[PDB]
């Protein structure tokens, strides 16, 4: 079938770039000298909240795009990639009536047929959608500027906060709902909800610019950022374990074979190859 | 509502004990083990035993959350699961051939098993790890010592416990390594660990979760997993259910709720943490 795939900008899983003048993608080589497989993805350009969204063709590539191509050729299907219009992962928010936003909203409203992005498996999302077996096992860590002394999650500058040390996550993401629903994490959520960022990139930028002192997010992203920017470090190891899965509607006929392909890929090394290509270098 | 459940002893996930003098006390639940009278008969007795561990505590929480009662028994037809002559033994086989509603234990999720049973969401990250004596230089599974063993004089001595998901993966991915290492097949984890420490073996390739548990509680911290306790072919332990089972939806949601509520971390803290 012709599957409408939804994704999100999130390095090194999905890099988003403008096309050249002729609407094509510039040829690139990986860290290993192999050519980069790029797809055309449509998505909005302006990232200012409460503004009109003008969709344009763009170039998508990365860990998740190679996974898409592998799944597509393994299960023999065609696709169209688009970027989530609101630029969010997805949470269920109260408007009595509760509505889904982000990729979750696009999948449930029929705007997308499949989520191929670093989307965390959780209780909330699993009630409404089918998740594949995880394509990546990881968790939560904390990103700080080199020099910022922080122990981890049990540090007094997070457990007993003030306006002197600002920390945050990404709005309407799984990290955000994790802190919201956990009563032990209540004091932290109260601080974070005044400071959360629209996107992971803006938060990473804010930590470099000394505007945000700590960014709480996925270790697969934060460890990659710290491996690329020498002014950034992660603090401690994982304080909470989580994994990324492919998302489909519960009525999807691709459910069984999406998961078998994923299991197959971890077992034969394809998943390790993706990590060698996109995640682990420098 | 009253479900037959199969399990297998593999500490700290499932620990088997004798009944106290006169039933199962404290953090333990009743489990039954069919024990044969002799080998010139098919007759046997169901010995009342007691079960505990990380996987048993998950089963307790699932029992109260999903609302079901159960009769827990220990597999006697092999272990975890192996497809012999296109027929499944172990916990997998007990579920495939409908002798059990579900399998709970240190049961690895893999592709061939997922074709015949349904697995819940993973609740323990696992895969393949390598256990060596501290200081041993092996890059990983793809190290030449493993890949082309006879290029070394003397060759590197390494083995696994056969018939599990680890040997299966090795057989499929590294034919030469596999045929060389069958000479070093170990009966169980305890035998392998003794073999490493006494210098009878150089590496033991096995389940990441059990290896990292054993490395953490090792006397003197002599035995380590290679890399940062690196995992190849990352997967998880899951609950095996029958294909199209009406229990899956509620089992997955309850496990994901334990993750989100903080209950999984308390279980990891009690049962899995070590010194090293
Ligand atoms: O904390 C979890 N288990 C305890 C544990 C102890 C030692 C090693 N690994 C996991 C857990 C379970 C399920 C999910 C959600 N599902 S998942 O498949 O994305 C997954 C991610 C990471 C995991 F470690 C296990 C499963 C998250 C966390
Ligand atoms: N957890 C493994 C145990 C044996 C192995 O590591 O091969 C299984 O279910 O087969
Ligand atoms: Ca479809």
């Amino acid at each position: 079938t012709r599957l409408k795939i939804v994704t999100i900008h999130q390095e090194p899983f999905v890099y988003v770039k403008p096309t050249l003048s002729d609407g094509t993608c510039k040829e690139e080589f990986t860290v290993n000298g192999d050519p980069v497989k790029k797809v055309i993805c449509t998505g909005p350009n302006d990232t200012s909240p409460g503004s009109p969204r003008h969709t344009v063709p763009q170039c998508c590539y990365g860990f998740c795009i190679d996974l898409l191509i592998k799944l597509a050729r393994t299960m023999n299907f065609t696709y169209e990639v688009h970027l989530v219009a609101d630029g969010k992962f997805g949470t269920q928010e109260r408007v009595n009536k509760k509505e889904w936003n982000g990729m979750m909203g696009e999948l449930l409203s029929g705007q997308a047929d499949m989520i191929v992005a670093p989307l965390t498996i959780n209780n909330e999302r699993a009630q409404y959608i089918e998740f594949s077996k995880p394509f990546k096992y990881q968790g939560l860590t904390i990103l700080v500027k080199k020099g910022t002394r922080i122990t981890g999650i049990n540090d007094p500058r997070l457990r007993n906060p003030s306006d002197k040390f600002i920390y945050a996550t990404v709005k309407q993401s799984s990290v955000d709902i994790y802190f919201r629903r956990q009563v032990e994490l209540s004091t932290m959520y109260r601080h974070m909800e005044k400071h959360n960022y629209e996107s992971a990139a803006e938060a990473i930028q804010a930590v470099r610019d000394n505007k945000l002192h700590a960014f709480i997010w996925d270790s697969a992203v934060l460890e990659f950022e710290a491996s690329q920017k020498c002014d950034l470090v992660t603090t401690g190891e994982l304080f909470f374990r989580s994994g990324f899965g492919i998302g489909m509607r519960k009525d999807s006929p691709w459910k069984q074979n999406v998961s078998l392909s994923i299991l197959k890929s971890h077992e034969n090394g394809f998943m390790e190859d993706l990590d060698k290509t996109w995640v682990r270098y420098q | 509502n009253h479900l037959s459940i199969v399990t297998l002893e593999e500490a700290p996930f499932v620990i088997v004990e004798d009944i106290d003098p006169e039933t199962c006390v404290r953090n333990t639940v009743p489990c039954r083990k069919f024990v044969k009278i002799n080998n010139s008969t098919n007759e046997g007795m169901n010995v009342k035993k007691c079960c505990k561990g990380f996987c048993i505590d998950i089963l307790k929480k699932l029992s109260r959350t999903v609302k079901f009662t159960y009769d827990l028994y220990l597999v006697t037809n092999g272990k975890h699961g192996k497809k012999v002559n296109n027929v499944w033994n172990g916990m997998i086989g007990e579920v495939v051939y409908q002798r059990a509603v579900m399998a709970v234990g240190s049961l690895t999720i893999n592709e061939e098993r997922s074709e015949v049973v349904d697995f819940s969401v993973p609740f323990v990250e696992t895969g393949i790890s390598v256990m060596v004596s501290r200081g041993t230089q092996v890059t990983g599974l793809s190290d030449k010592k493993f890949q082309r063993p006879h290029d070394y004089s003397p060759p590197f001595r390494f083995g696994t416990v056969p018939n599990g998901s680890t040997e299966r993966n090795i057989r499929n991915n590294y034919p030469y390594m596999h045929q060389y290492m069958t000479k070093f097949n170990q009966k169980g984890v305890e035998d392998a660990l003794v073999s490493l420490k006494t210098g009878k073996l150089d590496a033991f390739i096995y389940d990441a979760a059990v290896l990292n548990y054993k490395a953490g509680r090792d006397e003197g911290c002599k035995l380590v997993t290679i890399g940062s306790g690196y995992i190849f072919a990352t997967t998880g332990y899951g609950i095996a259910l029958q294909k199209g089972s009406p229990w899956k939806r509620q089992i997955d949601l309850a496990l994901l709720q334990f993750v989100g509520d903080g209950e999984m971390e308390e279980l990891e803290t009690l049962w899995l943490t070590g010194i090293c």
